[PDB]
């Protein structure tokens, strides 16, 4: 039942969940009662089980359910028993770029946004590797400012990652990949919502920069260090005896 | 919804195992022999499904006798390799099985001979009609089976091989070696080896038929009435149930005798083993307890072990007549003691444990130290066997001779008359035939006590122990309470011998005088 | 059959609204107790859902190992509405059954009966292992450094995978025992009851599997009732089948018992103290010790002192004293010598019936023994070893060689064993109570000689016996009049023994009652008195060994009465015992000691 609920709640990755666990139960039951249905490794035995249980209740969905040789076999058997940017004009899918975005373990909402961007504005293109590259980079720089604000060892590792995920030794093209999308995507309300959420504004806060730029000297350029820093740095030399 | 069995009984001919050659193959042929073992019920492959290795297409048929391995034909033949197959268990039919090991009988045997043996196998509902340690008359057909035990043997050895001639361009020879044993099967088997009501109604009405039954049980032998009486009550068993705790009794009784050689002790053995339903004569010496009791297999022929049919395990509701008592080993008397103490046994080897049950009633044979029984010493210094084994015995006997010419002459007359072929010297009241049925009536009569009787039993034991009062004279083995329970089981046996329910003091007075006579005096 | 819909709703209806008497939902108690208990199992009486509807039992009988599927999940259902997060903790539930009427032997099994409900009888022997095997599986892959998800395992096979979620690669696979989850598996032997193997036949045997966290609920020598199912075993390597192609058979059994843990409650000890303090229990002790034989009271009393054990002490961890009591009996075999000791084995706590050679549990020593299973070297000890707190019985003490005698000597000497064999060296605690017996030379005791002169024993272990009791032929009429009457009536006040062992179990725990140095120099007095009176007419002496023993008896009776400390007018009992002990132990010359040493009575 644990494994049943596991594989059944593996579909997302009201009446649905209930009726589907009941379905898989009595389905597996019917399939194992008689002596007719054998040599079926339990390795895989809760999948077109789940697909036909989708087919049964009320509404069914061909996509995102089967997601192979024996998949067809067992189906019939049960059903009877009952570089990257020089490349010109490439093509992509939903899950291709879900992969290239989920490699950073970023959320799926940002990915859906880049997907919407694409399927509306993937029309007039030369190469979508550039656009989606720049997109997910300017997702990373905006959401990952904290860890980077304290760890400048990150910005080399990250750019190195996407330099070789798309197979180049030259990188200034990637720099352009970022600034051009930033020129493009600059002013949409959803981009706006993300900037108020994760608070980069060029990577710097609002309540600081406005005094940086309106015309002030109270502007806190933190050359000096904060108090808790020293409060914890002192422990390193406390035990200096050893 | 239909499977069947068949059998043909009352064939005219018998063939011993040696009387079977290679022309009786596929032939019904009736044999009789003996058993030493059974084995484990394991239900058998009658029918059994298979299925395609590439679809659910089932085949509900079976290659059945041997060749139990591979069908060919598929309903939808379109396959890359239809040659091999899958299987299934449930869409199947099964039927029981059983194995025994079959054995020669003594009364048909040659010289320089072992009881040559071999295996037989059962089938179907006729099973449960096997039995260990009994003669039986089988009937079936000369089934055979492969073997490789017969390797290392001389001359040339057949071998099978498919042909590669007339077809070509298609161990690669696929060679199998073939060499077999000749087992047997059985279609049916029987356990070899009314106005009787009026017969026995007439015999019972007498009074001295006690004496008749007494004297009729060894006309082959001369005198020694005590032997006759004791053996006649030995088969008779005592009620092992008369308790409340569930701690129990060795309901039956036990015996032995002493006597110098040149005596007719062994005549009695050969009699009773020549009469007894359940019995055995054995060595006394040339035996391990692994022979008396059961040493068993350790997982042979693949399948599980099976308790061996013990020799001393035998004598259920009977006897193990054993001669040559004195020359027994250390461990065998030990095992015997374990056998007698309770009516139960415990066994182990290779970690396996056992537990059995029996109520064996031994009669056996004493041989004194030098043979000469010094009449003025006591029993123990001459017997040479430790106390507990010397104990548990309700009885001891002694048979020793002396010069009496009047009677010695008629004894020699009897002996030499016995060298007249099948003479009428043994004219009894009657024969073994009615005796065996009389026993099967009488073994289960179950007698009862009374207050007068037991009240007299008490006072008679008082006088008995009062013979140990000035014991040590008419005394070679002294008194205890074993003697009284012995006497009580003897009253039980003897009322059963009478085939009447209520026992009186007069009948036990025979036991009174008996155990008074069972013992030996000595000098001042 | 897809009637799981009707079947499930109606069996859950049964499970919930069950009412039999007073509207009693009996199984609510079961499940709530389960959840209270972190329990894994639950029982369901077959007789009542069988009373209502038996085609329940039919769709069970056709394939009962498939009848399971609804019931285990239904247990979780009822469980979580009354115990959320139980399904979190206990991954799965098993069930148990009771009260099935059909009977088969271990031999009566026919093909028509299997794959259905089976109920047998037999005995559990040869218990092997509580081994673990799998129920949930995950992996360590090589082409990727990652895992598999969770997977339940069938009842009849291993598992192996060639697909991977990253690619269709059949890379090297290995299970992660360092993370997986397991359950309890036992292989068990089972044999018929020899009390009913009919004439001539032998008893067949079988093999048994025990699961569901019910392992080690059994021990060798128990009568058992496994209800279960039955089937074959396709355990591979089967094409090498000569003869006919016929297979073994094995039970999977669910329910289990032992019929066919002693401890004290508040009232159970309340009554103990109530009776212990009220007026001299000890007459009723010897009235209720062992009614096997009517016999005689004196040696019963001696061994009653042997029962309880006294108190040991050390003078700050030196000059130890033995608290536990010894005994030694002897006399003609005609009387009951090998009865009451086995009774005591039945009546004590952590008693033993060992023996010498032949019909023995063990050889009364310790040794580097093999084992039938897998050659497990082990260190068993003589039954002395087992009851280092308790007692060790023996019969036929005489029948021993050199070393089996030296061992018991060592025991009663320094209460510890030593071993110098086999790459192993050690001592233990042998502070056991000794009991024994033997057989005199010549049946009768030979009244006209002393002890060591009559029986051929040696003294140095003989000295440890505070008691050496003897009887002989009892020759008068009344002996007959009583013993024959009892032994025939065998076939024609005293308290339960359960209470008596529960009393000793209550006694060796609590009471260490003391002795007050108030008038104890009478010890010094009467000792010096009779130690001179001994030479006055006797040959051998009496020595401080006896004195120490009388003190141990004094504290013994203190534990018996359960009083707080020594009483004065019971030292009379202790010393009287040792007195009339030395009386019978000697020549007819002692017949003057009969008159001399009675004033101390
Ligand atoms: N007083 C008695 N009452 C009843 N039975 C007795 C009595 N005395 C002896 N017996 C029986 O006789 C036997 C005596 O055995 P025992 O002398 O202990 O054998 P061993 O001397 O070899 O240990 C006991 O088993 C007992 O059943
Ligand atoms: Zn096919
Ligand atoms: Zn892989």
């Amino acid at each position: 039942q644990h494994c049943v609920a596991e594989v059944l709640r593996l579909d997302p990755q009201s009446g649905y969940l209930k009726k589907l666990t009941n379905a898989t139960s009595i389905l597996y039951n019917t399939s194992l009662n008689k002596v007719m249905l054998k040599q079926d490794e339990e390795v895989a035995r809760c999948h077109i089980c789940a697909y036909i249980a989708s087919q049964k209740m009320n509404e069914k969905h061909m996509p995102d359910l089967c997601y192979p040789k024996k998949a067809k076999h067992l189906m019939n058997l049960f059903r009877q028993s009952l570089s990257l940017l020089v490349k010109k004009y490439c093509k992509m899918t939903t899950e291709e770029i879900i992969r290239l975005c989920n490699d950073f373990e970023l959320p799926r909402e940002v990915a859906y946004k880049i997907v919407d961007e694409y399927n509306i504005n993937a029309s007039r293109l030369v190469c979508p590797w550039q656009l989606v590259c720049g997109l997910v980079l300017n997702c990373t720089f905006i959401v990952f400012n904290e860890r980077r604000r304290k760890d400048p060892r990150i910005d080399h590792f990250i750019v190195s990652k996407m330099c070789s995920l798309m197979l180049t030794s030259k990188v200034d093209d990637v720099i352009e990949c970022v600034k051009l999308v930033k020129e493009l995507i600059i002013g949409e309300k959803w981009f706006r919502d993300l900037q108020i959420r994760y608070d980069d504004f060029d990577g710097i806060r609002y309540d600081e920069i406005i005094f940086r730029k309106l015309g002030s000297m109270l502007q806190t350029t933190n050359i000096l260090v904060t108090d808790d820093q020293y409060n914890i740095w002192k422990k390193r030399i406390e035990m200096d005896l050893a | 919804e239909r499977v069947f069995q068949i059998s043909f009984f009352n064939l005219p001919t018998v063939h011993r195992i040696r009387d079977i050659r290679s022309e009786k193959i596929g032939s019904l042929l009736s044999i009789s022999g003996t058993v030493t073992r059974t084995s484990e019920v394991r239900p058998e492959l009658y029918k059994a499904s298979f299925t395609c290795d590439m679809c659910r297409a089932i085949v509900d048929n079976v290659e059945q006798s041997f060749k139990y391995t591979e069908p060919t034909f598929c309903p939808n033949p379109s396959c890359e390799n239809r040659a091999f197959w899958t299987l299934n268990v449930t869409r199947s039919r099964f039927l029981d099985w059983q194995k025994v090991r079959i054995q020669e009988n003594a009364n048909e045997i040659p010289t320089g001979s072992m009881p040559r043996t071999l295996d037989v196998i059962l089938r179907g509902d006729s099973v449960e009609r096997a039995k260990p340690g009994d003669r039986c008359k089988f009937t079936g057909v000369e089934i055979v089976v492969p073997d490789v035990t017969q390797l290392g043997l001389p001359g040339v050895k057949p071998s099978s091989t498919l042909d590669t001639r007339g077809i070509s361009k298609t161990r690669s020879l696929g060679v199998r070696d073939l060499t077999y044993k000749i087992s047997f099967l059985a279609c049916h088997v029987i356990s070899i080896g009314s106005d009787e009501i009026n017969e026995l109604k007439e015999m019972v009405k007498d009074e001295h038929i006690y004496d008749k039954l007494v004297r009729s049980i060894a006309p082959a032998v001369f005198g020694h009435e005590a032997v006759k009486k004791g053996i006649l009550l030995q088969m008779l068993g005592g009620v092992h149930k008369s308790t409340v705790e569930g701690i129990k009794l060795r309901g039956d009784i036990n015996i032995c005798v002493v006597g110098d050689p040149s005596t007719s002790k062994s005549q009695f053995l050969k009699y009773v083993v020549g009469f007894a339903p359940r019995s055995v004569y054995t060595s006394g010496k040339a035996s391990s307890a692994a022979g008396l009791t059961a040493a068993v297999v350790r997982d042979e022929e693949g399948g599980d072990y099976t308790i061996e049919a013990g020799a001393l395990m035998l004598a259920d509701n009977g006897i193990c007549c054993i001669d040559e008592f004195d020359k027994m080993d250390i461990s065998d008397q030990v095992a015997i003691h374990e056998a007698m103490e309770q009516q139960t046994i415990s066994i182990a080897k290779a970690g396996i444990h056992a537990t059995l049950n029996a109520r064996t009633s031994i009669l056996a044979a004493a041989n004194p130290v030098g043979g000469r029984y010094n009449r003025k010493l006591s029993l123990r210094g001459n017997l040479n066997m430790t106390a507990p084994i010397m104990s548990r015995f309700d009885l001891f006997f002694v048979i020793l001779d002396d010069c009496n010419e009047k009677i010695d002459t008629e004894l020699a007359s009897h002996i030499v008359d016995l060298h007249m072929k099948r003479d009428e010297a043994i004219e009894p009241p009657f024969s073994a035939e009615q005796l065996r049925r009389y026993i099967k009536y009488a073994r289960t009569f179950k007698p009862i006590l009374t207050k007068e009787a037991r009240s007299y039993l008490v006072e008679k034991y008082k006088e008995l122990r009062k013979d140990d009062a000035q014991g040590f004279s008419r005394s070679s083995y002294r008194i205890t309470v074993r003697q009284l329970e012995s006497m009580i089981r003897l009253s039980e046996a003897i009322a059963r011998a009478n085939c009447v329910d209520e026992i009186t003091p007069s009948f036990i007075a025979e036991a009174y005088d008996l155990l008074r006579q069972s013992i030996i005096r000595v000098d001042v | 059959p897809n009637v799981s819909r009707t079947i499930a709703r109606e069996l859950k209806s049964f499970l919930l609204e069950y009412t039999d008497e007073t509207g009693r939902s009996v199984y609510g108690a079961r499940i709530r107790t389960l959840g209270e208990m972190n329990s894994e199992s639950l029982e369901v009486n077959y007789r009542h859902l069988a009373e209502s509807k038996a085609i329940l039992a039919l769709f069970l009988a056709k394939c009962p190992e498939e009848m399971l599927k609804i019931f285990d999940l239904v247990a979780m259902e009822a469980t979580e509405l009354h115990y959320p997060d139980y399904a979190r903790i206990h991954s799965e539930i098993h069930v148990r059954i009771s009260d099935f009427p059909t009977i088969y032997s271990l031999r009566e099994l026919r093909e028509s009966n299997l794959s259905s409900l089976v109920r047998v009888t037999g005995v559990v022997t040869r218990r092997t292992g509580v081994f673990p095997q799998l129920k949930y599986v995950k992996f360590n892959c090589l082409k990727c450094g990652s895992i598999l998800g969770p997977f339940f395992q069938d009842s009849n096979e291993e598992i192996r995978i060639s697909f991977c979620t990253n690619c269709k690669s059949k890379g090297p696979f290995r299970v992660n025992g360092e993370k997986t989850v397991y359950r309890n598996y036992q292989r068990v032997t089972l044999q018929e009851a020899p009390g009913t193997v009919p004439p001539g036949r032998l008893p067949r045997h079988r093999e048994v599997i025990l699961l569901a966290d019910l392992v080690d609920v059994s021990k060798p020598g128990e009568e058992v009732e496994v209800t279960g199912i039955y089937k074959n075993n396709y355990d591979g390597n089967l094409n090498a089948k000569n003869g006919f192609p016929v297979f073994a058979t094995i039970i999977e059994a669910n329910s289990i018992k032992r019929r066919e843990v002693f401890s004290w409650t508040e009232e159970e000890e309340r009554e103990f103290r109530k009776i212990s303090r009220d007026r001299g229990i000890i007459d009723k002790i010897i009235s209720s010790m062992a009614p096997s034989i009517y016999g005689h009271r004196d040696i019963k009393t001696a061994v009653a002192c042997s029962l309880f054990g006294g108190v040991p002490k050390n003078v700050n961890g030196k000059h130890s004293i033995r608290g536990d009591i010894n005994v030694l009996l002897l006399g003609d075999p005609g009387t009951a010598k090998s009865q009451i000791l086995k009774y005591v084995e039945k009546t004590a706590h952590r008693a033993v019936f060992a023996t010498g050679q032949g019909a023995s549990a063990v050889g009364l020593t310790a040794s580097v023994r093999k084992d039938p299973i897998t050659k497990e070297w082990t260190l068993e000890g003589g039954a002395l070893v087992l009851a280092d707190k308790g007692v060790c019985l023996i019969d036929e003490f005489d029948k021993m060689n050199d070393q089996d005698r030296t061992s018991i000597h060592e025991a009663m000497e320094q209460q510890s064993i030593s071993i110098s064999k086999a790459g192993i060296v050690t001592t233990l605690q042998a502070r056991c109570s000794i009991i024994a017996a033997a057989n005199p030379n010549g049946g009768r005791y030979n009244s006209t000689l002393p002890l060591a002169q009559n029986v051929s024993l040696t003294e140095p272990i003989l000295s440890r016996f505070d008691i050496l009791c003897v009887v002989r032929d009892l020759v008068d009429e009344e002996a007959d009049e009583r013993l024959a009457t009892f032994v025939v009536d065998s076939h024609v006040s005293p308290i339960p023994q359960e209470l008596l062992m529960k009393y000793i179990h209550y006694a060796r725990t609590k009471i260490y009652p003391k002795l007050h140095q108030m008038d104890m120099d009478k010890v010094s007095r009467v000792y010096a008195d009779l130690r001179r009176e001994s030479i006055s007419t006797g040959s051998f002496p009496i020595t401080v060994r006896h004195l120490e023993s009388i003190l141990r008896i004094a504290e013994s009776f203190a534990k018996m009465r359960l009083s707080e400390f020594v009483s004065s007018y019971d030292l009379d009992r202790a010393i009287k015992v040792v007195v009339d002990s030395f009386v019978d132990a000697q020549k007819v010359s002692v017949r003057r000691q009969l008159r001399r040493s009675f004033a101390i009575y």
